[PDB]
């Protein structure tokens, strides 16, 4: 079963911060390059952060300098730490590879709120 | 000039098939921006033109062609994520390449081989693997096009290469046919070898027993004198094709065909016990025939023929004009023989009888005893 | 089977690479693992056996290897991962294949390439992208070794499959372009493309004025008599050979050369105003060269030349054996003059005056007037 | 009445075999030469096979190995064993003498048809 | 003394131009025929150029277009023009008429080179 879940969504104030984590069942991370996607509803999903075999890594504009992408290769997991978060950021949050990403065969995502409550 | 059309044919339908697959490629991207449309246009319009300005002159041309697809590649590539495709390209390029140029420019072509290679080795690692530009399946649908677009582009253009080397190869090999044939119909096959080699030597060949038959015609200055020269020559160009096919339903050899003298020579291609049988039945066939066959004129056409045996020799010679040729005594006999011979009749001497008065008839008036024809009795 | 050979060697060299590729892959491989070994002795094996095997009849070995092929590269790359490179092979395959089969198997081939396709649509979704064996950089290697490796493959056969087609073709070329320069040299040009039409149909060529001149030997059964047939025969070559290229310099036309007799005439391919002066002048260099020549006895050879001119007509007869001919009553005249003249003179006629007075000198002696030669002032 | 009638022709697969039979009134056969014609269509009728008198036989090139030309004086007689039949032979065969050949004077021959019926 | 004496040859780059002089004595030039030869050592020296007593000429196919035979009556000379000279064309040549032809009662010719230097 080749699958990749998320986790760590939820519900944070303007401003705060969330460790999103992403683990995937049936390849190896360590060959594959790797993106973090999400979509409001307004498109579909715009691609935030991306990270290479290799280590390197690149971003959407409106998000640079404030999400993070790391990697666990002896999990074989990737993270998004995400800063100053706003409410142009409330949406739903994805996970793949650029395979699973053109072939539409992902997972729910994970849910992240921006607002005060 | 052959190689050369099929290189610039095979060119140009590779023009003309990356144009279409590009613009079908181009009708379906949506929302995918303008700042791609600008070098998209570049490049659409850049291949169409190579094939309408491939004049300028020498290979440059071609390798312009290459340099703009190169360019064009890398640039989209770049922008755009890795598992577009722009990856399948460089590949079928890289063995497309090689065809599309000729020979002498192997070591070139290799080289651009190894730099579409050092693209590649690259183009995983330096381009950002996937970056994503506005809708993902659309991307879905562009890595899917690509696969098949990079099968069908080499599938068409190779085989239409082979279908000009076949096709060079067929209408080739029915003009050399021809002339072939035609050769061979001229002189014998053996001797031709020997003619066609660079290789000059005289060409002798003694023959130990042979005869030879002469036939001519009667009066023709007369027949001459009341017809017209052109009918003339038709009349003798049908007799001598029913002689000739006579001829060949004997197996016998023809040397040649002088005015109105015709020679027929027995056995020198190859000898035989029963050459001098065989060339007594022909005359008389040749007598039938020819007592049959009619002349503008309506008077029947008397042939005169005498026959010879003994051994001969065989060859051409000069330098130029060649053709299989015979000598010896026994054509001095035959010309001599044919010579003093009556009208209707066949004349052969001391010999012709030893040989074939056992199997055949003679008899009446060197001396010479005339040929009746075959034994009734079997 | 030519087309043959062109397969069957690209399909051998291209198991010999692929198995000389896939060897150094092998080697290189460190704690990979031998669940691959298994398959990977079967691969090699398999590819290195089947151009061992390649009698056992059809073409079902061909495409056997192409089986093998595919069946391996999907079980080894279903476990591994879609970064180690198994998508790039395919698609060389997809080209490649088309060029290994002939043309009466287009459709098939077609098939194949879209058997090709589907699996590399399948093999980005289906096999688990990125499943990594053991240690990573490895497969860096991997990697960068498929992308040359499938550049290399290509290159190499297309460049050898091309070899051979332009090197038949240059064995080709030569094989006809003999035969080719043989027939013209028999022949006239325009002539020879109205034999080689299968289109039959009678050539006679009407000439309102041409000239003819022969040349024969005298007591040449004497020098027979005394010398072997086969030297003989050499002595008549060479002193025609000498003849031939006299005639071939001074542009006129031999059209036969039978035993002693040599035969020459003058405008029939093309008329010219001058035609009889050159033959004039033609016989006087001939002289020259005959009273030189040397036979094998020492005693010169004498010559009786004739010449006639008027209207003629030229053409093919018979159905076989075909040469260039010509016919007309200059033919006669010519015959007899030469029949009547002297030792060692040149004989011509009322005509040949007209012509030749002015621009000549003749004296003494139908009415014939002896030709001395050519007027020494200018 | 000097004639030749034809016999012997019919119908046949591909790879039979037939016998054609020639006989002559009106004069001596030892004494003859004598060929086996046949018309297609495609042109006149081009000759198959020719027997002398005193044995000698020729055959057409397209032809040989497969038809064999075989005589019968006693009779007055000619025969034509044909063996490996094909497509190309289905014709119209005639028998003749030089003499009738070159002056039109013939029989109607004898059909053969090489086909699957 | 029946003698024949060339001259012109010499030393030229590819593309060059040259005129060989062939001057007789012992014989009328009017009354004679005549050609110019030419030996490299592949063979015997073949005729590429033919002059005859009336103006006639003739050349070998090899060299047609290029090389010119004229004429000198009141010297009793005969000249060669030749241009677009070139590798093979570096030679030996040599002028006579059709009896010293056949006879080999020859000068030694002319040097003609055709390289760069
Ligand atoms: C022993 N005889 C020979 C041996 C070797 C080569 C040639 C001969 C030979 O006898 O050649 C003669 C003919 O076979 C040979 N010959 C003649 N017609 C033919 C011919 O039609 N075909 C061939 N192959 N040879 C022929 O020519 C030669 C001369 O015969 P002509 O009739 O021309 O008369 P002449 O002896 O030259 O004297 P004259 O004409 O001055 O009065
Ligand atoms: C008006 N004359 C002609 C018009 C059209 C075609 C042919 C002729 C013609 O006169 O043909 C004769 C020669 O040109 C032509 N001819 C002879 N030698 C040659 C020859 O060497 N070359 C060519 N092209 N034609 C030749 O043969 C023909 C007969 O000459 P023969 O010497 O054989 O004697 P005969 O008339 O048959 O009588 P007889 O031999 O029974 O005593
Ligand atoms: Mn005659
Ligand atoms: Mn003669």
């Amino acid at each position: 079963q080749w699958q990749l879940v998320e986790s760590g969504g939820g519900l944070v104030q303007a401003g705060g911060s969330l460790r999103l984590s992403c683990t995937a069942s049936g390849i190896i991370l360590s060959i594959n390059s790797m993106g973090w996607y999400r979509q409001t509803a307004g498109n579909e999903r715009e691609w935030v952060a991306f990270s290479t075999a290799g280590g390197s890594t690149t971003y959407a504009d409106s998000v640079k300098g404030r999400f993070t992408i790391s990697r666990d290769n002896a999990k074989n997991t990737v993270y998004l730490q995400m800063n100053s978060l706003k409410p142009e950021d409330t949406a739903v949050y994805y996970c793949n590879t650029p395979a699973g990403r053109v072939g539409g065969t992902w997972g729910q995502g994970t849910p992240v709120t921006v607002s005060s409550h | 000039v052959a190689r050369r059309q099929r290189v610039l044919t095979i060119t140009a339908w590779l023009a003309v098939v990356v144009t279409g697959s590009f613009a079908l490629m181009q009708l379906a991207t949506g929302a995918g921006g303008w700042y791609i449309a600008l070098i998209n246009v570049f490049t659409a319009v850049t291949f169409a033109i190579v094939p309408l300005l491939h004049r300028f002159g020498g290979l440059v041309a071609p390798l312009t062609f290459i340099g703009t697809a190169y360019v064009a590649i890398f640039a989209i590539g770049w922008d755009v994520g890795t598992d577009a495709g722009a990856q399948f390209f460089f590949l079928v390029a890289a063995a497309l390449v090689v065809l599309l140029v000729g020979i002498e420019h192997t070591a070139l072509a290799v080289g651009l081989a190894a730099v579409a290679a050092g693209l590649v080795i690259a183009l995983e690692f330096l381009v950002p693997p996937d970056t994503g530009l506005q809708p993902p399946w659309a991307m879905s649908v562009s890595f899917v096009l690509t696969t098949v677009s990079a099968c069908g582009v080499a599938v068409a253009t190779v085989w239409f290469a082979l279908r000009d080397t076949a096709r060079a190869e067929a209408v080739m090999e029915a003009e050399h046919d021809r002339s072939e044939a035609l050769l061979a119909n001229m002189l014998p096959a053996s001797i031709a070898e020997r003619l066609k080699e660079p290789e000059r030597n005289i060409i002798a060949d003694k023959y130990d027993e042979a005869s030879v038959l002469f036939a001519d015609i009667v009066g023709f200055t007369e027949r001459a004198s009341s017809t017209a020269p052109a009918d003339l020559v038709r009349f003798l160009d049908r007799l001598y094709s029913a002689f000739d096919e006579l001829v060949d339903q004997h197996g016998l050899e023809k040397i040649k065909v002088s005015g109105d003298s015709y020679m027929v020579v027995s056995g020198v291609p190859r000898p035989r016990p029963d050459h001098t049988q065989a060339l007594a039945d022909f005359a008389l066939d040749m007598t039938n025939v020819a007592a049959q066959l009619k002349d503008p004129r309506g008077n029947p056409v008397p042939l005169r023929v005498g026959l010879a045996t003994g051994p001969v020799v065989a060859g051409v010679v000069g330098s130029r004009r060649f053709f299989y040729d015979v000598w010896g005594d026994a054509v001095n006999v035959a010309s001599r023989m044919e010579s003093t011979d009556s009208v209707g009749q066949i004349q052969v001497p001391d010999e012709v009888y030893e040989r074939l008065k056992d199997d055949f008839v003679l008899r009446e008036r060197m001396r010479t005893w005339y040929l009746i024809g075959r034994k009734v009795a079997a």
